């Protein structure tokens, strides 16, 4: 495999110093010029607390409609004029967009008596005045209420809050130019912001959104094994070997009379149809990154809870002895970092890490914190910042042994987590599971050591080492928002700059979740946590 | 003959969250907005002010034009002054 | 991404020094005092050689039953209690755990006459003397003894060794904490102790057994990239086009009838239907990671029958130089794997590995023999243990060296064999193929070409390094056999501890087998290796 | 009328593999086990004892109490010292 520089037409290639954005080939992507993202471009900023920061493409109205597409000051121009009837819609989109149509024709909405919920209904009469429907749309209490407040029931990390927490206030998001994290804005709206989530538009088919395949599309990869986990266990393999079979799987009943041969995500995560998807979760453990024994007898009727769903297929016995036994596998999974991990803190307080946060490029921030640091954990001048603060938790602009242990906990741990709680044994060990974890250590003590004895013999020798130029600017690095802070808002940082309120200001866990602890605590005689 | 009247959709925006709350008149009409911070008024055709108040002191203003049969989406942003905990 | 502290109620935050297993969280897993597996709960030992050193999860009971659950000094606990006619049994488990009954239903047991194969046949009629039916009560001699004995018929690596030769004396699951290997478990015991496989519980459909979908969830991953292999090849999009097509793929037809469009795993595998899913295996070669080549003279009549078995749908010449192709891959990759393990070798010769295997923690033998060492080649001070004794073979508590060279072998290489063999391209190439061994060679080669500038430079320099301390302990490796027997039991190994004998010391390969290869040998005239 | 008999399964082991050529008595009948390892007898309700025996002097033994039509599993683990090569 070349980088191949023949065939296609000279007049077309890029020559050192042009324009990334000229439309010529750049061999290997190589000594373009820059532009960066169309400024010029008809669209809408962010909503939320980094608005200002938020650097935004055309694309992105459609996927917080509300705020991106249905404000006149936003929405983008048609040619196209007219206010239209129902029939004229279909008529005239029947041929202009024919899928679109077909999907509606099949659609419930379409059949719908005494009036149609039409296109006119979810979109508007006047072609000018067009608007794109959100959750909201649709949760009118006319319409879907129900389902809307269902899902909105839930918390930190749940369909409720994908949007308006994860994504709205998302660091890296923000700190990148907009397209190296595009996929991003399209993935985590979704399900807080369109109800085309699931049941797909414009068929909006529950028969459809009740298949398992129809959460793959998010939760899969790098840093969720969801589906993968799933897909791969026996539960999976029941599931694709049964599914178009009729007599295991019959997607027409309801989620509440589902008789399947095996579990569907649906099954064990929307119990009874409920669009709470989170409605069944023990405790938010940021993505299994964080740690808790779940089987402990805090959560003792929670886990209960999750017993009475295996129950359906599997003695109470085995469930719960199944599920210690994710437990278990998650806690020696955590033993495995916090090894990981004293390697690479040690590195940072004998300073000898190469480099040291302050030669590294300025986080999202504009600040040096340490990438690992955790502020309710850490606190010193070594790791930086104020009293309680962390950093910027990456794999970007960092070390090999910051990365290599972003890696460990944000990827290989979580397939242990999600692993065994989907009954997918090979993703909690040989598959980068506690055997991938295995392998950062090992990487890591590596690069640990070659740190170290470099940094010795330099000392011996008499070079005080000055870290290399790469570390603090580069071509990617410079156009983040780290230097840009520095530069042109010296003092300050990205906090001080967006001081209005954030998500996490605004909401709070539920009255009956800190209620269900505090008693718990209370019954079993266990000190309570600090801020 | 029937005259198909209007309907209108009016959301409460604050930078992209909704206004629980809020007081939305259209017209004589009146809603006080839930956890959409959206209210749906059936209107008969002609020319309405929308307003928007809630209890922080921000407020957004927008006329609008309605015939037979119209349905039109309005949104309407307060700013982050909007925004109150919990 | 960030490791998340708020949202979540205080009281349940767990704070540096408390026990992992209260059920609090811990912020990316940090801070929390690991407390281990519950050893006060109702289990079995786990059985054969290493019993004693076995840590297990009650959830193992299920895994082998006849020992870890039939035996009435580990029989679990039940809350009901009375003997019970089959009626009882399905009347009340028809609510209580609807799935089960569900699936007796449809299966063939319930129907059979003139008594029916009932929950009491294979579980019991007394509910406090319940028992967990194992592959020898399904292969009575009543019952499926034909199935039973050919699954038996395996030799090692087979479905008749699965339990209890790799499993029972899995020398990193006796090594480490229960939950780390957890997994392994699981996946291991069921082929060979369980005949729920392939055709599940509680509906045993053998047209559900002949998918090929049914061995993917243990025949994929890290180090048997099987499934992915069959699954991406043209057999496999073959298969996945036409798989429920009835006039492609006929499940409803007994394997000798099979009349498919392509291949599926049983149709190559388990030929005919026999059990022994190995039967047409040529040689054993460690799951690929040893090298043979399969097309030799030596192995011509056992080529042939593959060739026979392709034969169903392509020219006996397409097949055989289909597979010689393979032959050929599987030759150039260990002629790749033997320069990557010289420039390992030549590391720990020349005694600049960093670091050497006596700075390491000790393996799980709790000796300090290197990772790599393979008795019957190695032999010497530097590679360490008794004469013709192998090293513990790992990705784990090793030096990066060790652990590419075993990701190279381990992994990379098993994606060549395997990928060939099931006809993927890609999987023997780009995807972590050859490539992959490639891309692992010059990281090898890096790593000891910067071990040996740093030891070249402490010589000349005058520092003698002291190899870092997490080689030898943290908070992980503690946790290990090796550590336990150094300190507890100081002179003697794990082999002196458990002194019984082992699986190769009563399974000895068939009279057959030695017949074959002792009469090739004649033929052809080659030499008899070595012990 | 009929006294449905009573299935009694006896699984030989020693620490896990099934002990081959082992030989199982229970009352009058006597059994040999195979490769699989494992002795059905159908018995008259009673009280029966259980032994069993084997060529390389190790033996375990137990006693059930069988009711009309009843079905138990037992498992017998004579130990390391019940397992020859080959
Ligand atoms: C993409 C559009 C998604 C689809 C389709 C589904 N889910 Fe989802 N889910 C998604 C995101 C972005 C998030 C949370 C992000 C965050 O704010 O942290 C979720 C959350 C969940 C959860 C809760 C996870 C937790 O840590 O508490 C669950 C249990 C969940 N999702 C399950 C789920 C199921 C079963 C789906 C199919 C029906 C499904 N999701 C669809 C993104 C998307
Ligand atoms: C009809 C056969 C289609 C063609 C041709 C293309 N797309 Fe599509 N797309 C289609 C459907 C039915 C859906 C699912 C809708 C839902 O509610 O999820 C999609 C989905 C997308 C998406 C993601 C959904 C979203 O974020 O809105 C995108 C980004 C998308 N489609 C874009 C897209 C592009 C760029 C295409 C041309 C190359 C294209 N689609 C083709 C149906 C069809
Ligand atoms: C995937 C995670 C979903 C998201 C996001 C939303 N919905 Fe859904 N919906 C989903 C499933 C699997 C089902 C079938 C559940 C069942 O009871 O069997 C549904 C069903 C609906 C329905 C039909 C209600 C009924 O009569 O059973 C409606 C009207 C509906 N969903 C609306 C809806 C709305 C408004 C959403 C956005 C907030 C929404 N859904 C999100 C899966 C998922
Ligand atoms: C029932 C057998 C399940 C099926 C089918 C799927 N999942 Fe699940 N999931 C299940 C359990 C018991 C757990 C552990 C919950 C616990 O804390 O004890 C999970 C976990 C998840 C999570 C994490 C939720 C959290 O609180 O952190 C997610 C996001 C998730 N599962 C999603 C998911 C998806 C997308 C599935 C379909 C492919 C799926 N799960 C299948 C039980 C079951
Ligand atoms: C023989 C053909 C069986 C009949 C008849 C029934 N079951 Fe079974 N069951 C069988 C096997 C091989 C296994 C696996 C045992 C193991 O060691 O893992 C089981 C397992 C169970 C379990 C526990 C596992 C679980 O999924 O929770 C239960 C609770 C169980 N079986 C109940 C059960 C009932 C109620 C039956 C009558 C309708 C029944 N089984 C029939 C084999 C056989
Ligand atoms: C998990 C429960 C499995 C299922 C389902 C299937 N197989 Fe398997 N197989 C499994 C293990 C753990 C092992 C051997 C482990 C060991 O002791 O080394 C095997 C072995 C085989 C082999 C022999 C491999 C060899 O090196 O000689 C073959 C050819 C094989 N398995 C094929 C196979 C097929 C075709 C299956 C589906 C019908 C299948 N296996 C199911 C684990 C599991
Ligand atoms: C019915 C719809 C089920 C629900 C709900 C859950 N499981 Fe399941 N599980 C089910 C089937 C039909 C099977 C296949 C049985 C077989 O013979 O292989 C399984 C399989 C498992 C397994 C693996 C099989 C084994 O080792 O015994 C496990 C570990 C398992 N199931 C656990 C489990 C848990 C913990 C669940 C709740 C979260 C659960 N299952 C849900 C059917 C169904
Ligand atoms: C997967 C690798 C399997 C394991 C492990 C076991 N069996 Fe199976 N079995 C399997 C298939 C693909 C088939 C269909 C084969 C065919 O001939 O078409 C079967 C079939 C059976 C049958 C039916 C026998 C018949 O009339 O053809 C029985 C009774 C049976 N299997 C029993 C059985 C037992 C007792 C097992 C444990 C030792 C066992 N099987 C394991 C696939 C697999
Ligand atoms: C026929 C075309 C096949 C199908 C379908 C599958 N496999 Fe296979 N497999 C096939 C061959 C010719 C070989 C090479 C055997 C040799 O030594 O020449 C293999 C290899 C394996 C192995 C390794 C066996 C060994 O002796 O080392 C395993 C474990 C294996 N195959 C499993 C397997 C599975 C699980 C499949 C379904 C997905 C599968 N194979 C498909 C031929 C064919
Ligand atoms: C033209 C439309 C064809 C007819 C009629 C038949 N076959 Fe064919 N065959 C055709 C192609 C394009 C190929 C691929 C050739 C290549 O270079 O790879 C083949 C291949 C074969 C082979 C060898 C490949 C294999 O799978 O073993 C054989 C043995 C073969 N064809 C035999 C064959 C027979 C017996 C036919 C009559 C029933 C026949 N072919 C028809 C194209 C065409
Ligand atoms: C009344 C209800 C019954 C009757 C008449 C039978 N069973 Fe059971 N069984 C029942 C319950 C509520 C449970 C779950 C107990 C718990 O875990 O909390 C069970 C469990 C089983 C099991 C699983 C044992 C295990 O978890 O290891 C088996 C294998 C089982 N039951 C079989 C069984 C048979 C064969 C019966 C007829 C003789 C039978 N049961 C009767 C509830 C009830
Ligand atoms: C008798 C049997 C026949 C007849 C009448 C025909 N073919 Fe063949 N053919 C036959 C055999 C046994 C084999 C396999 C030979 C081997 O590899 O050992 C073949 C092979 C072919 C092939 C494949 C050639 C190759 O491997 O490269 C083709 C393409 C083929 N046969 C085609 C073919 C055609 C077109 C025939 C009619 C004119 C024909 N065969 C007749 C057996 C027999
Ligand atoms: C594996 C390799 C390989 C084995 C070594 C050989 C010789 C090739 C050759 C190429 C070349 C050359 C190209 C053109 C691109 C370049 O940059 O040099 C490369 C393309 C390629 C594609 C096209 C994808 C696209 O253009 O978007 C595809 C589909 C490839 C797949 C095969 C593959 C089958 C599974 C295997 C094996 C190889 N390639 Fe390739 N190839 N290839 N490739
Ligand atoms: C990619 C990233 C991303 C682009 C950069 C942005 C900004 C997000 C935001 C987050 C945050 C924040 C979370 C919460 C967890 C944490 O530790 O900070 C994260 C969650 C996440 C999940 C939930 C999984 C769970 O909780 O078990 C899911 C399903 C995610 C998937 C999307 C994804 C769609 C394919 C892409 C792209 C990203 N995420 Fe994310 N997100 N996300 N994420
Ligand atoms: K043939």
């Amino acid at each position: 495999v070349e980088i191949i520089t023949h065939w296609v037409p000279h007049e077309v290639y890029g020559m050192p110093g042009e324009p990334d954005n000229s439309g010529k080939v750049f061999f290997s992507g190589l000594k373009a010029k820059y532009m960066g993202y169309p400024k010029d471009a008809q669209r809408s900023p962010y909503p939320g607390k980094y608005s200002k920061f938020w650097k935004t493409l055309p694309a992105y109205r459609y996927y917080i409609p509300d705020y991106m597409y249905n404000r006149d000051e936003v929405r983008p121009s048609n040619p196209i004029k007219g206010t239209f009837k129902l029939e004229q819609c279909v008529a005239c989109h029947s041929v202009m967009t024919p899928g679109i149509v077909r999907d509606y024709n099949k659609s419930a909405h379409s059949k719908a008596e005494p009036a149609p919920t039409g296109c006119d209904t979810c979109h508007g009469n006047n072609h000018q005045k067009l608007t794109m429907p959100s959750s909201k749309a649709c949760g009118t209490a006319e319409c879907h209420e129900t389902q809307y407040n269902e899902q909105g029931q839930g918390g930190i990390g749940s369909h409720a809050s994908c949007s308006s927490f994860a994504q709205v206030e998302c660091a890296w998001s923000i700190e990148r130019p907009p397209g190296d994290t595009a996929g991003c804005t399209f993935c985590h709206t979704s399900p807080e912001e369109r109800c085309s989530t699931c049941h797909q538009r414009h068929q909006f088919d529950p028969a459809v959104a009740r298949r398992s395949e129809q959460c793959k599309t998010c939760h899969w990869g790098k840093d969720h094994r969801d589906w993968e986990a799933y897909d791969i266990g026996l539960h999976g393999t029941v599931y694709q070997v049964n599914k178009w079979d009729t007599e295991q799987f019959d997607f027409s009943k309801k989620l509440s009379d589902a008789d399947y041969v095996g579990p569907t995500c649906q099954y064990c995560h929307m119990r009874g149809g409920h669009h709470n998807v989170q409605r069944a979760s023990i405790v938010y453990t940021s993505m299994g990154m964080s740690m808790a024994d779940r089987g402990a007898p805090l959560w003792k009727e929670k886990r209960d809870r999750w017993v009475s769903i295996c129950d359906d297929c599997h003695s109470p016995r085995f469930a719960r002895e199944n599920l210690q036994a994710m437990d278990e596998s998650v806690k020696d999974a955590s033993l495995k970092y916090r090894e990981t991990f004293k390697v690479a803190e040690d590195l940072l307080i004998d300073g000898v890490l190469d480099p040291m946060p302050k030669d590294l490029c300025p986080d999202w921030s504009g600040q040096h914190i340490w990438s690992l640091k955790i502020g309710a954990y850490h606190d010193g001048e070594a790791y930086g910042g104020t009293t309680g603060e962390s950093g910027e938790f990456r794999m970007s602009n960092c070390t090999d042994v910051e990365r290599l242990c972003f890696e460990s906990v944000g990827y290989f741990q979580t397939y242990i987590y999600k692993g065994m709680a989907h009954g997918s044994w090979n993703d909690a060990t040989y598959s980068d599971g506690s055997f991938g974890m295995d392998r950062w250590l090992v990487n890591v003590k590596q690069n640990a050591s070659r740190a170290r004895r470099l940094a010795a013999l330099e000392k011996k020798v008499g070079i005080s080492w000055q870290p290399e130029q790469f570390w603090k600017t580069g071509e990617w690095l410079d156009q983040l928002t780290g230097p840009y802070i520095v530069k042109n808002h010296p003092g300050k940082t990205i906090f001080d700059l967006c001081p209005d309120p954030g998500w996490l200001d605004t909401h709070h866990a539920p009255a009956e979740e800190v209620e269900y602890i505090e008693r718990k605590l209370k019954e079993l005689g266990i000190t309570a946590g600090s801020h | 003959y029937d005259v198909k009247p209007a309907k209108l959709w009016v959301t409460a925006i604050a930078i992209g969250t909704p206004i629980v709350g809020a007081e939305i008149k259209v017209g004589d009409e009146e809603c006080t907005t839930g956890n959409n911070g959206t209210c749906v008024f059936e209107l008969r055709p002609g020319t309405y002010a929308i307003s928007v108040h809630e209890h922080g002191g921000q407020s957004a203003h927008k006329e609008v034009s309605l015939e037979e049969g119209n349905i039109l989406f309005v949104s309407l942003d307060l700013g982050a002054k909007a925004r109150h905990p919990s």
